[PDB]
């Protein structure tokens, strides 16, 4: 057929003839890309050709060179490099030649442009596409076309290449995008793609705002981008205000005062939802930033030295302004309430809490009078904003000075609870829970508890929405209730606590809300099941019976479940199948930790079977599986050595979650579990070694697998040789070589995401260590003779510690721990490491780093350690 | 710049109770390792 033909099929609403076309297209890629690549291309570049046929094109070009799978998009990458730079050039004047060209709106072309380029730049491979994309932005004469086109591809390319790539083209490519923004722009679409394409720009520009010429272009344009008719220029450009306001932070001190707290102040103030929020949004990230900030100061302060960086307050002096707007806006509820929406009542509350945790006391002044004005306001929507102003400012200002404003309100707030307005409800039941989570005393009285409980337990019947929240206030009300009573009863757990008296009622309570038919809404179920998980955990002695009644409860539901494979009709019928067996895993993850070791052996049989089952036919949902496995964590660290008889059955089962590896968390759970097999089985997990350290090693060398797996395992390596001991020499030069391989690792010392990864990586690495070092060393006399076999690594491990020592990144963590093994190996090895250990000064330093520290377990182990050093050189 | 999990308990969803379950976990797995270590070696 024609390729064209076969193009327009690719939109038939016919599940085969799709597949037909689809298949020839495939087919066609596998023969020869080059070619096929090409004449797509063409078909694309023709205006003659019909929309569907090149916007068909286009799909089969994109789709071949990117895609959500960074593994696949890198495969599509290379595997394009890889053909005929003579093809390439081709398709790439095709693709860029198609600017401007088409009628159909979501430009086709820009997406292939972005993804060839995303390939192409990193390797200096297409160096005529910035300069034209510029010239088509740029000349006076280009259509609207072919500007909007250009600018959605200069959008793409930021927001798809890594900004460390682009940083060297910043330039012409902010040129383009500026002159996109003028206000003199004809087209309120051209306006509208340069300032997205501004947007996703802002993290490559920074050596751009680091001129003031080019910063003040900059933020002109933008400001005057946020005055456009056009309101979703409007929106975007306030956009940009916000991101800019995050990455500078430090330059905006020129253009607040002048111009952004007018701009932000006045989109607050909008009707139109889209532009209140970007402005609600703006403020609520100086709060956060300014948060941070005071972080900064307060641990420089103890380091004694100013901060890299120094907040200007600009919450605290606009504080004045955004109360009384944002006090107002929580009077925009919704009453047909979605609780999916982020609408401006909703941003409003979060804003006031931010504020709240920001400015702290400054803030109760401001919004007081209007709780106080509004909390008997014959209207919902007022009365509904000052419950809700009220519960917002509870954490920041000094407890202090809110108990008193706290205690004095108790008898409104309890009347709130009985309000005819259901939303004045839901807000007075989260406004109760946060009383009990922040100033309890206020609620833990011989005032107060009584009506407030009679309250809170007439709540689980009501309305999802407010039970919801019901549950949640009753499981902050538990916490604090177990706080206030072992404060100091000389053991364990307290003997009573003022729940005592009705925590019989509340279980019961909280179990019919768990099967209410409507448990769907607005999360009750689940709420009702986390609810009552902390309510067992945090309960006094006296209370064990209702608590052994209960986890006779929660076994008989959990095989109701096994058996509800009926049911389940519609696909949501699957899911909310699964949430259920979550809970119920989780509820028994707690009942576990609270019965005594002799109620635990009675249930573990009838337990092992219903988590032995649920994993096998569920294999669909690994959400399920992490529960079920950290449930059989839960019940392994009860029943200790006893486990062992089911480790037989178990066996297939464990493998499986080490094999999974395609859901991290499913894998998580399994390693974590292989941990706790090993401090419970000890060397009576010898036999199954093999196959979980073959396994392990398998999850290794896979990197495809999540790296949050790998420091895992690494760290399981070192409990694996505790459990064993000797029998581990077995696979010791692979696990070193790999602690090898791993402890050399290094990120970007800028991405803060890796930055707190490494320190993650690292701190595994000498919990392997340190475990091996330990394992081989025996129990008691000198150092054993296996240890020595790790005699010669001894050198790198302190070289490791040393340039840990060395990047000001750290952690009280990783600091601990090579703390611990620097102990460890002057147990081990003696003398000699002293030789080793004062030839690296940074070691020195790092445990001097230790000595000080508001970490005990840093301090300990720091002071630990250098005992420990100076007792080889007082030695021989 | 949807801060939804964060208005009153929305963000106190299943995916978010699970993460918290296993940073209990985690940090539940240091006292246990942390204790047992502090007792082979001799300290505080």
């Amino acid at each position: 057929m024609e390729l064209i033909t076969i193009l327009e099929k690719t939109v038939s609403p016919d599940r085969l003839e799709l597949e037909a076309a689809q298949k020839f297209l495939e087919r066609a890629a596998v023969e020869n890309l080059p070619t096929f690549l090409v004449e797509l291309s063409r078909v694309l570049a023709n205006p003659g050709n019909s929309q569907v046929a090149r916007v068909a094109a286009g799909l089969q070009i994109k789709n071949s060179l990117t895609s959500k799978d960074p593994d696949i998009k890198a495969q599509y990458q290379q595997r394009w490099l890889a053909i005929d730079a003579n093809a390439r050039r081709e398709v790439k004047n095709y693709v860029l030649h198609t600017l401007g060209t088409e009628t159909y709106r979501p430009s086709s072309a820009s997406q292939c442009v972005a993804g060839i380029a995303c390939a192409e730049i990193p390797v200096n491979q297409w160096p005529e596409l910035i300069p034209q994309l510029v010239a088509n932005v740029t000349n006076p004469n280009s259509t609207e076309h072919m500007k909007e086109s250009t600018l959605e591809a200069i959008g793409y390319i930021c927001q798809d290449i890594d900004p460390e790539q682009l940083q060297d083209k910043s330039n012409e490519i902010l040129t383009a995008i500026i002159q996109g923004m003028r206000k003199e722009e004809p087209s309120n679409n051209v306006k509208l793609a340069a300032t997205n394409a501004l947007l996703n720009s802002l993290e490559f520009t920074k050596a751009n705002f680091d001129k003031e010429s080019e910063r003040h272009f900059i933020m002109q344009v933008v400001c005057e981008a946020t005055q456009c008719p056009d309101t979703r220029v409007r929106v975007a450009a306030l956009q940009n205000l916000v991101k800019i306001m995050s990455l500078y932070y430090q330059y905006m001190e020129t253009y607040m005062g002048p111009a952004l707290f007018a701009i932000t102040i006045e989109a607050m103030k909008s009707d139109i939802d889209e532009v209140a929020l970007q402005g609600i949004e703006f403020w609520s990230n100086v709060c956060d930033e300014e948060m941070d900030l005071a972080i900064e100061a307060s641990e420089a302060a103890e380091q004694g030295r100013p901060p890299e960086h120094t907040s200007k307050f600009y919450a605290k002096g606009a504080l004045q302004y955004l109360v009384p707007i944002l006090t107002q806006t929580l009077t925009k509820q919704d009453e047909n309430d979605d609780d999916d929406d982020w609408n401006p009542c909703k941003a409003a509350g979060v804003c006031l809490m931010l504020l709240a945790t920001c400015c702290e006391d400054d803030i109760v002044p401001h919004v007081l009078p209007f709780i106080k004005e509004h909390i008997k306001n014959p209207d919902w929507r007022y009365r509904d904003a000052a419950v809700m102003a009220f519960g917002c400012i509870l954490e920041g200002p000094e407890p202090s000075q809110l108990k008193p404003l706290v205690i004095q309100a108790m008898p409104t707030l309890i009347e709130l609870m009985k309000d005819p307005s259901v939303v004045v409800r839901d807000t007075a039941a989260w406004t109760v829970g946060r009383i009990c989570e922040l100033l309890p005393e206020a609620a833990i009285n011989d005032v107060y508890l009584a009506p407030l409980l009679q309250c809170l337990i007439e709540g689980l019947s009501a309305e999802p929405r407010v039970a919801s929240n019901v549950c949640w206030a009753f499981s902050s009300l538990a916490e604090a209730a177990y706080e206030a009573a072992d404060v100091a009863d000389d053991q364990e757990e307290p003997a009573t606590y003022c729940l005592s008296s009705s925590f019989e009622l509340i279980v019961q309570k909280l179990l019919e809300t768990t099967d209410r038919p409507d448990g769907h809404q607005n999360n009750l179920r689940s709420s009702a099941y986390e609810s009552l998980m902390e309510i067992v955990k945090n309960s006094a002695k006296d209370c064990y019976p209702a608590v052994q009644k209960t986890t006779l409860v929660i076994m008989e539901r959990l095989q109701q479940v096994l058996q509800m494979e009926s049911h389940i009709q519609s696909t949501s019928d699957r899911i909310q199948f699964n949430d259920l067996q979550s809970l119920l895993c989780a509820t028994l993850q707690n009942v576990l930790r609270k019965v005594q070791h002799q109620d635990a052996l009675q249930i573990s049989d009838v337990v092992m079977a219903s988590l032995l089952r649920m994993f096998q036919s569920t294999a669909g949902s690994g959400g399920v599986q992490e529960d079920a496995l950290m449930a059989v964590s839960t019940l392994v660290e009860v029943l200790g050595g006893e486990f062992l008889k089911y480790m037989e059955a178990f066996k297939p089962f464990l493998g499986i979650g080490l094999k999974n590896y395609a859901e991290y968390q499913v894998c998580l759970a399994a390693v974590g579990l292989v941990g706790d097999l090993c401090r419970a089985l000890q060397s009576n997990i010898i036999p199954f070694c093999d196959e979980v350290m073959q396994l392990l090693l398998e999850n290794l060398g896979n990197e495809n697998v999540h790296r949050s797996v790998k420091p895992q395992i690494l760290s399981v390596f070192g409990d694996i040789a505790l459990a064993i001991g000797g029998e581990f020499k077995k696979y010791l030069e692979v696990v070193l070589n790999t602690l090898q391989q791993a402890s050399q690792a290094q990120v970007d010392k800028s991405d803060y995401d890796m930055v707190d990864y490494l320190n993650e990586l690292r701190e595994s690495c000498l919990e392997a260590y340190t475990g091996i070092v330990q394992g081989l060393k025996g129990d008691q006399e000198n150092v054993h003779p296996d240890v020595m076999l790790v005699q010669p690594r001894v050198e790198f491990i302190l070289s490791f510690i040393d340039h840990i020592a060395g990047d000001e990144d750290h952690t009280d963590g990783v600091v601990a721990c090579a703390a611990g093994l620097i102990g460890d190996l002057c147990t081990a090895f003696g003398k000699d490491v002293l030789k080793l250990v004062e030839a690296r000064p940074m070691i020195h330093e790092l445990l001097t780093e230790g000595r000080r520290s508001k970490t005990n377990k840093a301090k300990t182990l720091a002071r630990w350690a250098t005992k420990e050093l100076r007792k080889l050189k007082n030695q021989a | 710049a949807a801060r939804l999990h964060r208005f009153k308990n929305k963000g106190k969803d299943s995916t978010e109770m699970r993460r918290r379950r296993i940073e209990v976990n985690v940090e539940l797995r240091k006292a246990k390792k942390d204790d047992q270590m502090l007792k082979r070696r001799n300290v505080s």
